[PDB]
């Protein structure tokens, strides 16, 4: 299924992923793709910050779903 | 000082079916930070003290707004900037003239946090 | 005025419209030309959601802007 990642600079990621996806292993596909070091993420999606044990099952993010960004110490 | 950084005496509306309903129910709505620095936005039964809402929240991950077309003028909507989601309240302080005051302070703790 | 609207899906609609429209307007005129509902229409410019009865004017949204359009209908 697709979904959004959006940072804080106006851009969006896109992402496919699998509800049974671990957020550890969103965070890694993140990485991979814009090269932001996993430890430096904070996913946020209706609220709640993601946990990485979890499953985006767990937190009912269905398909075309968008997930905040926010880096860990943000400059200016 | 102090516990709550906000509060401010307020209903809560439910959907029940796809109605939004306001509850009747005398209530508190505030901000807290706890010691983890997470800012907490909640909703306090005023009759029982239950805490009955208490979300978590992170700068700019909603925006607390009056929606004007109420005749009331006293509805406000949490509104997540992110989603669909959306808390409805209704003010419950007996003179209107704090309301935006309120409304600000919301904003503020929520999107401006120490 | 031209505007984008770029969804989560990686479609972008183009719609016309003038300052002075309303954001529900705007809805309605989606739902309209994509059959998405208003109600599970979410308006992003700029990092701030944009609400029903303010217009584009009042959030300086000028000529071939693009606005981000989360679905998310339920709330986790």
């Amino acid at each position: 299924m697709q979904i959004f990642v959006k940072t804080l600079t106006g851009k969006t990621i896109t992402l496919e992923v699998e509800p049974s996806d671990t957020i550890e292993n969103v965070k890694a596909k993140i990485q991979d793709k814009e090269g932001i070091p996993p430890d430096q993420q904070r996913l946020i999606f209706a609220g709640k910050q993601l946990e990485d044990g979890r499953t985006l099952s767990d937190y009912n993010i269905q398909k075309e779903s968008t997930l905040h960004l926010v880096l860990r110490l943000r400059g200016g | 000082s102090n516990k709550y950084l906000v509060e401010f005496r307020a209903g809560k509306m439910s959907l029940k079916g796809t109605t939004v309903t306001p509850d009747k129910r005398k209530g508190l709505v505030y901000i807290q930070q706890t010691d983890d620095s997470l800012i907490h936005f909640c909703w306090k039964d005023r009759t029982s003290g239950n805490v009955e809402d208490d979300l978590i929240i992170f700068p700019d991950d909603c925006e607390f707004k009056r929606v004007p077309q109420c005749p009331s003028g006293r509805v406000y909507v949490l509104k997540f900037k992110a989603g669909s989601k959306r808390l409805f309240f209704w003010m419950q302080e007996p003179k209107t003239d704090q309301d935006e005051e309120h409304c600000r302070k919301v904003n503020e703790y929520l999107n401006n946090p120490p």
